[PDB]
């Protein structure tokens, strides 16, 4: 026959973890498809030689979009 | 599974048959509330065999302070049944 | 009186679960206790950990690594058709050095 | 730099003029967008500091520590609000003052360009710790505690003082740029040695140096849990950054001063962790585990390689954070059984799941495995000892065997082993708790996967 | 009813202004250690026909 | 682990015990069961030799006698039942036994489950709570004004009374638990 099992009320421990997970993942999955957006749409640049008389931007010596702005 | 949800019935069938199977223990006088030392007429070394034997049976140890004072079938049942949580 | 003052007895701890069985453990007001809850992960666990992390992660290179390296593979062409030293025992020039007058 | 410091004293007044039952939310949430706004302190340069003014600089050694700093007010605050349920209200927000002008001294001390004003603040952090110590400890030997937090760390650095403005009268300046760029080497005589040792015992009680470490296992005990967290994480670290920028006066003189403080340090290391097998008290155990750790930080100084200069700060920043865990995981079953006996409570994991977890996970980054930054300052530090000399592999060999079994040790008694029977008041864990865990193991972690972070101005 | 909300929420605008200060204070600070703006060996430069300051 | 614990062991007790670990560690060295039972019946014979013996200073030595034949002659991987102290069994299930107090810690959303168990338990809770003074007024009355000589603890003598001290043993968890 079934038996009762005598168990720390686990209920808190699972609460709060759905809560971690809910709390990183509010963020995390947006930031995920931000991140992944701008790599296919806006890609990383291409090294290229500096054009004579031209003066790039502090800006304008990194190549990930993201390190960038 | 494992074992099965060995009962009371069962408990006493193996103790009495154990019993029966002793030499020294006529089968036809046994009875489950035969005192070993009074009804059997059997010695303080006689009745430590019969712990062990059950021991054996049963595949448990029982300890001496308490094996000692085990002197009828009936007592060999309860105390294995309360070892096993055995309710029926 | 065989005590040497008057004293309150010490009071038993309270059960923040007796009259808030979801109490979170914040406090006792049970809509204070979950905003508190509520502001503790959404700043720490969706704010500073989760763009904070990625905002570090995406750190201009202002330590100039492949910058280094950009350079490096430079000198190591133009040394290389050369045939001149890989590298140099001397970083500074002998010529711009005036050592003391003798060696005695 | 301003844009971190006076935000933080925007916290007093708001704290002040707060709800009674508002205050723990509006410093949790302000102090936490703080640490966000520190992070941008990480964009360092590989060639020199961030110079923001006359008064105020950041480097690679100073950013990771603020960062730490920063990070450590939320969790002290999120510690604290559950012990000091029935205090008053304007007690709640005297003790909630005391730890943001701790914060406060200490992000002027790790940032100040001048080795005076770096002295004073480095000495101010002691009133609003003592005043902690003192105040909200919950036992009598919290007073004497007090007398020995304060003048071990005083009859420290009353000499430092006086080795500091006698230094600024002979080479004219005291800024931190100048006195690296303007070095000379200091000459083999008896006034040198003496001005040697007053630049350096200030820093050897704080870190603390095996032999004057008698004050911290009475003050980390006695505090109560945010004290402690702070005195461990945060103020042991002030002696290694003084140490490490005070180093550079001291050549060549440092080559044979040293031996005496390395002995000490590669033979205490030995010392502590093997008083740590043998400890009634489970806080106590914990604050003994952090004189162990800092002897290494010591040796990496003295011994003035590159990579004993990474390692020493990634062992420190990981030491921050995994003492911090382990104080808040004791005070946890403190809270619960009101003794710090070890023995007392056993058998926790099958009444508290998920506590345990967390339990193992600090125990795990105690005994550095890799690849967590425990690890990664150890072996570099190991490493870098190894060139000064190979019989050192002996010794530090011999503190890893230990630290290891100390740990688990701790971990065995309160968590395996069956449950005392009479205990019957072992509530859930609450979800503050936990998350009080997570912000501390979570940053630890994801601290491996960028270690140039924290590896400090020799990357 | 604003004032339901304001007159026991605004202390939580003294630390998002403080640090809107806070910038404002380093930018000050900035402006007191232009001597070699523009004047370095490694960054000396013509001036674009336009801009005026190499930086603020 | 039932019974409480006497002053000290008797002669006979002790011989008692003597045979039956000899008996134990002589079917340890006799694996087979024929052979066993060979030597257990020497043994028997052995220890029946001196059945009899009214000289307790000669009885006294030769159970001396008897126990340093035994160390010397002991099995040094005596076999152990798997759930004895010595066993590959013997704590394995303690991690399972959980008290049944925090069922009390339970959240109300658990307890939603299982309505009857806790009725029940409910049940054994308010006769737990309505029996305890009866249980300690027959304590004090019962023992000795010293105190109590042994650990032995009485019955119920009345009849609507349960036997003091009882809660904790009623209430084990289980020999398996989960
Ligand atoms: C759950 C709760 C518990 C929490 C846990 C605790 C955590 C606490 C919170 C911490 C918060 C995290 C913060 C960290 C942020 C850091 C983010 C970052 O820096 O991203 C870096 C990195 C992106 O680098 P990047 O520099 O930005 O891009 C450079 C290029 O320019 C770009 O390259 P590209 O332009 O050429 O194309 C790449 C692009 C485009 O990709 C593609 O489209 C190409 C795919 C090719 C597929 C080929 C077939 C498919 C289609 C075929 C069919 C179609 C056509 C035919 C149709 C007919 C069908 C037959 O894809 C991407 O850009 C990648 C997206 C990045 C996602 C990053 C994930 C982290 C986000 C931060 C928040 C996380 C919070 C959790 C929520 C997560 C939600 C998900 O992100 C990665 O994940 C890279 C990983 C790739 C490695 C592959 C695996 C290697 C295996 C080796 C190990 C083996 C050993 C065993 C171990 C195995 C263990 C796994
Ligand atoms: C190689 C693995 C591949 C992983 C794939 C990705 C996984 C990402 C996970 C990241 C870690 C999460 C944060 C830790 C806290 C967890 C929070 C929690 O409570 O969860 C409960 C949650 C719910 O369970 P429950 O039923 O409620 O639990 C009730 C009780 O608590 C009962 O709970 P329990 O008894 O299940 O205990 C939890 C469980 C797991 O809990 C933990 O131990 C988490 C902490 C792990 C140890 C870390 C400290 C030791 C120092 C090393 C630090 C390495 C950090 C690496 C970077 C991390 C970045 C976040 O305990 C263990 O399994 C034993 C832990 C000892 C691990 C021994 C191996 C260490 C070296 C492994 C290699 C590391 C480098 C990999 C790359 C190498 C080259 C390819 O359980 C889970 O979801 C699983 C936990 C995650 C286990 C991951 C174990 C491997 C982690 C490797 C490091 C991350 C590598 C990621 C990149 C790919 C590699
Ligand atoms: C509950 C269930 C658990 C298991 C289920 C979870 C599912 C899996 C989720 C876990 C993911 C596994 C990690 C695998 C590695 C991939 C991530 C990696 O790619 O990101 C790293 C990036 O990590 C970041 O660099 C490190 C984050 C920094 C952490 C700071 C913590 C936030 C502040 C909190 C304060 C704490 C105080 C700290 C004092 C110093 C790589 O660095 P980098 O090589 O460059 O990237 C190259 C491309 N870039 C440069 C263009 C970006
Ligand atoms: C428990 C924790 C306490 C903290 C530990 C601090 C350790 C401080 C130790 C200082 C390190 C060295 C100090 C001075 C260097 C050498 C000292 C001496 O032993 O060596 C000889 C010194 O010569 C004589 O021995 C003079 C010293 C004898 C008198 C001093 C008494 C030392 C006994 C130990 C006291 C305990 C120290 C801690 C006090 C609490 C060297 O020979 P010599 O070529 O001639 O002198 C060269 C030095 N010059 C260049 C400056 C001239
Ligand atoms: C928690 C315990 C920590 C203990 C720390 C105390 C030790 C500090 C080290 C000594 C402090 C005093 C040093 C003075 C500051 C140095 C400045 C200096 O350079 O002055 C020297 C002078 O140095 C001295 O006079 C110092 C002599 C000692 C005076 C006080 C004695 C203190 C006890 C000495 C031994 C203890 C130090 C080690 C103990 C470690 C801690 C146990 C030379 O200057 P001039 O006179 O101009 O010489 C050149 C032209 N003639
Ligand atoms: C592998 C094994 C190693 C070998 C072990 C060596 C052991 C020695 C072998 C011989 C045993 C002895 O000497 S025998 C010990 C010597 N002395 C006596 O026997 C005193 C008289 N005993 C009594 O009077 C009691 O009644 C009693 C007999 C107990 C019965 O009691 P019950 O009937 O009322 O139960």
């Amino acid at each position: 026959k079934r038996l009762f099992i005598i168990k720390p009320s686990g209920f808190y421990d699972r609460r709060f973890l759905k809560l971690m997970r809910f709390y990183i993942l509010l963020t995390g999955i947006p930031v995920a498809i931000g991140i992944t957006l701008v790599n296919v749409f806006i890609g990383e640049a291409e090294l290229a030689d500096i054009p004579e008389g031209y003066v790039p931007e502090h800006w304008e010596y990194f190549k990930h979009p993201i390190s960038r702005w | 599974s494992d074992a099965p949800p060995l009962t009371l019935e069962a408990i006493k069938d193996r103790v009495l048959y154990v019993l029966k199977l002793y030499d020294k223990i006529d089968p036809e006088k046994l009875s489950v509330n035969s005192h070993f030392m009074k009804d059997l007429g059997l010695d303080s070394l006689d009745q430590v065999e019969i712990i062990m034997a059950m021991e054996d049976e049963f595949g448990f140890e029982i300890p001496d302070i308490d094996a000692e004072k085990l002197m009828c079938p009936q007592e060999i049942v309860d105390y294995i049944a309360d070892k096993k949580d055995v309710y029926e | 009186p065989t005590i040497r003052l008057q004293e309150d007895p010490d009071p038993e701890d309270e059960n923040l679960y007796e009259k808030n069985p979801d109490s979170h453990g914040y406090d006792k007001d049970p809509i204070v206790d979950l905003w508190n809850m509520r502001v503790v992960f959404f700043f720490g666990f969706s704010i500073v950990l989760v763009l904070g992390s990625t905002f570090v992660a995406y750190l201009p290179d202002y330590r100039m690594q492949e910058w280094a390296r950009r350079e490096a593979e430079r000198l190591v062409k133009y040394r290389e058709a050369n045939g001149l030293p890989l590298m140099e025992s001397n970083c500074f020039d002998p010529n711009k050095i005036q050592l003391p007058e003798d060696e005695d | 730099m301003l844009k971190i410091i006076i935000p933080t004293t925007m916290l007093l007044p708001m704290t002040w003029m707060s709800k009674h039952n508002m205050i723990w939310i509006n410093a949790t949430v302000h102090s936490l967008l703080i640490s966000l706004i520190s992070l941008s302190l990480l964009n360092q340069l590989g060639e020199n500091s961030l110079n923001f003014s006359l008064t105020f600089f950041s480097d690679s050694l100073s950013a990771p520590l603020l960062v730490l700093t920063t990070w450590l007010l939320p969790l002290m605050l999120m510690a604290s609000q559950s012990h000091l349920s029935k205090e008053t209200t304007t007690r709640k927000k005297l003790y909630i003052t005391m730890l943001i002008l701790l914060q406060l001294f200490l992000i002027m001390t790790f940032t100040a360009t001048e080795l005076i004003l770096f002295y004073i603040l480095f000495e101010a952090t002691l009133v609003p710790t003592l005043i902690i110590i003192t105040r909200w400890g919950n036992q009598t030997e919290r007073l004497n505690a007090g007398l020995y937090f304060l003048f071990y760390t005083l009859a420290g650095s009353l000499p430092l003082l006086v080795a500091l403005v006698y230094i600024q009268n002979t080479t004219g300046s005291l800024n931190f740029l100048i006195i690296h760029y303007w070095s000379h080497p200091l000459s083999n005589s008896w006034s040198n040695i003496f001005m040697w040792l007053a630049c350096i015992m200030a820093f050897m009680v704080k870190m603390p140096l095996y032999g004057l470490h008698l004050w911290l296992p009475k003050a980390h005990v006695e505090a109560p849990i945010a004290g402690s967290m702070v005195l461990a994480a945060v103020l042991l670290k002030l002696g290694g950054y003084g140490m490490m920028r005070i180093t550079t006066i001291l050549n060549p003189l440092t080559n044979y001063m040293a031996y005496p403080f390395l002995m000490l340090s590669m033979w205490g290391m030995i010392m502590t962790s093997s008083i740590c097998l043998r400890q009634t008290d489970l806080k106590s155990l914990i604050a003994y585990s952090s004189v162990s750790h800092m002897a290494l930080v010591i040796v990496a100084i003295m011994i003035q390689t590159p990579w004993s200069f990474m390692g020493a700060t990634a062992l420190m920043i990981a030491h921050g954070l995994t003492s911090s865990m382990l104080f808040c995981l004791a005070n946890t079953n403190y809270e619960r059984v009101h003794s710090r006996t070890m023995i007392l409570a056993r058998g926790l994991q099958t009444l508290l799941p998920l506590m345990a977890t967390w339990w193992l996970v600090a125990s795990l980054t105690n005994l550095a495995l890799p690849p967590s930054i425990n690890l990664i300052g150890e072996l570099f530090i190991i490493t870098a000892s190894f060139s000064w000399s190979n019989i050192t592999i002996i010794l530090m060999g011999m503190n890893m065997m230990i630290t290891a079994l100390y740990s688990l040790y701790m971990l065995i008694t309160t968590q395996r082993g069956k449950y005392t029977h009479h205990i019957n008041n072992i509530k859930p864990s609450f979800t503050r708790e936990n998350a009080l865990m997570a912000l501390h193991i979570l940053p630890l972690l994801l601290l491996t996967l960028n270690p140039k972070m924290i590896l400090g101005p020799l990357y | 009813n604003v004032l339901q909300i304001v007159r026991d929420h605004w202390v939580h605008i003294l630390v998002p202004v403080g640090f809107v200060f806070g910038c404002y204070l380093d930018r000050r600070s900035d402006e007191k250690l232009t001597a070699f703006r523009n004047k370095s060996l490694l960054f000396k430069r013509e001036l674009r026909p336009n801009e005026e300051v190499t930086w603020k | 682990a039932f019974s409480a614990p006497a002053a000290y062991l008797t002669h006979q007790q002790k011989v008692l015990r003597l045979y039956k670990r000899a008996l134990r560690h002589l079917e340890s060295w006799c694996v087979h069961r024929d052979k066993y039972r060979y030597f257990a019946c020497l043994m028997r014979a052995r220890f029946d030799e001196h059945k009899n013996e009214k000289d307790m200073v000669k009885a006294t030595q030769l159970l001396r006698q008897a126990e340093e034949e035994f160390w010397y002659g002991q099995h040094p991987q005596p076999y152990i039942f798997p759930e004895s102290p010595g066993g590959t069994s013997y704590e394995r299930y303690e991690c399972y036994k959980v008290p049944e107090w925090c069922l009390d810690d339970w959240h109300p959303s658990e307890k939603a489950m299982y309505p009857d168990y806790f009725a029940k338990r409910e049940q054994w809770k308010r006769l737990r709570r309505e029996s305890w003074e009866r249980e300690v007024k027959q304590l004090q009355e019962e023992t000795p004004p010293g105190g109590p000589r042994t650990e032995a603890l009485p019955p119920a003598r009345k009849e609507g009374d349960l036997p003091p001290l009882w809660w904790h043993i009623v209430t084990r968890p289980r020999e398996r638990p989960m």
